[PDB]
RNA sequence: AGAUAGAAAAUAGGUGCCCGUACCGCAAACCGACACAGGUAGUCAAGAUGAGAAUUCUAAGGUGAGCGAGCGAACUCUCGU
RNA sequence: GAGUAGCGAAAGACGGGUGAGAAUCCCGUCCACCGAUUGACUAAGGUUUCCAGAGGAAGGCUCGUCCGCUCUGGGUUAGUCGGGUCCUAAGCUGAGGCCGACAGGCGUAGGCGAUGGAUAACAGGUUGAUAUUCCUGUACCACCUAUAAUCGUUUUAAUCGA
RNA sequence: GCUGUAAGUAAGCUUUGAUCCAGAGAUUUCCGAAUGGGGAAACCCAGCAUGAGUUAUGUCAUGUUAUCGAUAUGUGAAUACAUAGCAUAUCAGAAGGCACACCCGGAGAACUGAAACAUCUUAGUACCCGGAGGAAGAGAAAGAAAAUUCGAUUCCCUUAGUAGCGGCGAGCGAAAUGGGAAGAGCCCAAACCAACAAGCUUGCUUGUUGGGGUUGUAGGACACUCUAGAGUUACAAAGGACGACAUUAGACGAAUCAUCUGGAAAGAUGAAUCAAAGAAGGUAAUAAUCCUGUAGUCGAAAAUGUUGUCUCUCUUGAGUGGAUCCUGAGUACGACGGAGCACGUGAAAUUCCGUCGGAAUCUGGGAGGACCAUCUCCUAAGGCUAAAUACUCUCUAGUGACCGAUAGUGAACCAGUACCGUGAGGGAAAGGUGAAAAGCACCCCGGAAGGGGAGUGAAAUAGAACCUGAAACCGUGUGCUU
């Protein structure tokens, strides 16, 4: 899904990434509590993050590669 | 950072005990220490932390099967806050 | 090779010059189950996913050897060829024209 | 333990007596520690008595 | 020697990290292939008797030894006369 | 060989209970052994043998309901204890350097390295397992911030220092 | 359709192209040459800069901070200049690893053979170390030959177990010629020099700037006269720009039905078919026609080796005189002591190393196995150089009168692993149910392990220690004996 990430602003890349650690976080802290039921819930974020970062690194290569 | 060393809560009959008072039992990473412990919780709970204790375990053999193994080596910490309440609900 | 809903006959085993529409494909041991072939007997037991049990009639698999498309035009068993229709395979009956495999 | 001029080394080879019987033996250069003009700025350094025969300034 | 306009003083608030911590340790968890009569540094070490950390009995505290039940021949072993 | 040798220093008896099964497991009474130790600590070493449930194939020189065995889940909390942090001995390394067929050996300045020197927390309570570590009480050593009751050429000072 | 092995039960993902398969890129914790300091690798403790945090301290993040090298500036002793020496900055400079192979060097055994043993042999072997390169070494004649020169090198066959060397014992052991693989010659010093930078007074000269020409028909300058192809594999040396096949995904691909026995046919029987495909492997048994394929054909976005060119970049070709000049110095070579060459300081001429000596410059020097005289050949003492040649950790495709689990690797199976040892090291044993897991619902004895029915299956003395199941060995019956 990371047609709208390169269309996203490279701002909130950094927003959408520190909401995904927190919603991680809730859901794997609920998880150890037995409270989780949802485990293709934690693959998908993990995915969400990774792609956010590989968008993230190739933003940077452009001006590294101009400048 | 400060979310990626918890690891997550633990549970079980002392932690529970440690629970009727202030003390909240966490599964940490394997290297950080006190400080960045009581940052990062008083980060995420907004709570406040008065002391932390840490202990490190080693790692434990474990047979499975007839292909023997060994767990993973752990870090634990003992928050001891003074207001405040972390809720693992 | 066949399709994962096609209508085949089937040609070893105890059953052959039978019809049945297959079920499931399995492509990583190319074994089919078509319905009413192979039909098994097991003998599964009082759990607790399964309250009680018994000797189920469930299908078993075949190798994709035993099974062959019919001729959509005179139901006579057939291989399976292709053409390029703008560019893409479809298959074709090898003794007549098109052979649809929709489900 | 090289001339810094020539190259004048030690070598291997045989003791060999009245009956051929044989011992490993070496031959060393007359090597000799002169002071001679190395890059201008003069320095201590072995050269060999055949380099110093004709052509090196102490 | 230098270095410098600064805090000591009689307070009141805070901050103090990494590693080891279980368990055995004259021992069935150690060195001896063994739940082996061997070896394994140091600390505390009570009462009666005594010169004594000797000896016999006992306190604090541990323990009854991972095979037994008979019969009480020969013959070995340990012990008494 | 043979159902033979061996069953690895020693004091057990009995009532109750548990179980398919008990000389052998749990509780109790009596008896006995050690007691400059078979007692309590703490090192080295071993690493989970530690604790609570459960099991009985195998391992326990017999049996076994038992265990240092197996399965499950747990358990080690320090500014002050021992180290790191501070110091150095014996040794080991050693930039440049000396010597060396290559390999490399030796060695200065300097480093590393305790078995030594210097360093601030005591008592009581506490669970099945930890406690100069946790909690109650009372302390102490460093460091930082706010304040200072006037120390006073900031050379000297309230006092800063190789 | 998928979420490895690994079964599962759970949450899911996917025709909107995911899953997968290739090409490319990004992330790539810690230790290790290990490089900020230390260290019992996978751990500790920091300096500096910059940022986060905190009222601040503690704390954290990211760069950076080893040692050598070279280059460049600072500064600069004992000492006067100046040198050590210090202090910085820069640079994909060096380190380490390995294929147990191959190659070139440095160093260098011994058991053994001589039916003893010392010379000699094993042997320039093994083992060490230092370099490499994908190949390396060698290489364009001071070379063989009495030729009519293969006109550089290497390598293969033969010469030939010949010539020879050998306590003439053991035993070592050529080369030339000839037949083949391969089809390469190339640059610098020296003379000399237009011009110039520097001491000289431009008379003499210095230079690396550069030209010059590099060879025995004796080559070159010299003086004449004369005229503008190469190549990145040596022969200077860089790199864009177009194509061409091939290779790191793939695609299409002919033609069979019936009966019989069976648990199942591919078998048997009958009738067909295809073949540029009857290689091969699967499939419930033995398949050219069922499946994967095969012959044939087709096919890359990309990232690569490779190659045609187009550029591009380089650039003098001869003759004739020959008066002078030049043609590789502590060198050849000799003596002493050693090694090497099939050949034992020896004739060692051929050739090297240590130690002392020590030459000629064409009207010269070296070689032709003591040797010389004459003849013939060559022209040293500077350098570069592809091919034929050696080997396989790999990768790709394939082959085998090679092994089929005491074999074949040690290892068909979580193997350099159990295990053993302080360590170097040493090192195992262990494959097979069935076609399909259909892996035995229930009942009965038993605490359980087991079992006995029923059921699955062709078969359950195929029930998981599972195909066949021998012998040793252990039992239970008994016919005949004692």
């Amino acid at each position: 899904k990371a047609k709208e990430i390169r269309d996203l602003t490279t701002s909130e890349i950094e927003e959408q990434i520190k909401s995904s650690k927190e919603e991680l976080f809730n859901l794997r802290f609920q998880l150890a509590t037995g409270q989780l039921e949802e485990t293709a819930r934690i693959r998908t974020v993990r995915k969400t993050i990774a792609r956010l970062k590989t968008v993230a690194r190739e933003r940077e290569i452009e001006q590294s590669k101009a400048n | 950072e400060a979310r990626d060393i918890l690891k997550r809560p633990v549970i079980t009959e002392k932690s529970s005990e440690a629970m009727a008072e202030d003390k909240y039992t966490f599964d940490v990473d394997t290297r950080v220490n006190k400080t960045q412990v009581k940052m990062a919780v008083e980060e995420i709970f907004n709570v406040k932390v008065a002391s932390v204790n840490i202990m490190n375990y080693k790692p434990k053999k474990k047979r499975m099967g007839r292909y023997q193994g060994y767990t993973n080596k752990r870090r634990k910490a003992i928050v001891t806050l003074k207001e405040g309440s972390i809720d693992l609900f | 090779h066949i399709k994962k809903g096609d209508n085949v006959k089937v040609i070893a085993g105890k059953d052959k010059g039978k019809e049945g529409k297959v079920i499931a494909t399995l492509p990583k041991k190319d074994r089919v189950v078509v319905e009413g072939v192979n039909i098994m007997k097991k003998h599964q037991k009082p759990t607790q996913l399964n309250p009680e049990g018994g000797i189920l009639e469930t299908e078993a698999a075949i190798h994709v050897s035993n099974v062959q498309l019919l001729d959509p035009k005179t139901n006579e068993p057939t291989r399976v060829g292709y053409k390029f229709v703008d560019g893409k395979k479809v298959r074709i009956a090898k003794k007549s024209g098109e052979e649809i495999k929709s489900n | 333990k090289q001339c810094f001029v020539t190259g004048r080394k030690a070598s291997t080879g045989n003791r060999r007596s009245h009956a051929l019987n044989s011992t490993k033996r070496r031959w060393n250069a007359n090597l000799q520690k002169v002071r001679i003009l190395v890059d201008g700025k003069p320095k201590k350094v072995w050269v060999s008595a055949r380099a110093l025969k004709s052509g090196k300034v102490t």
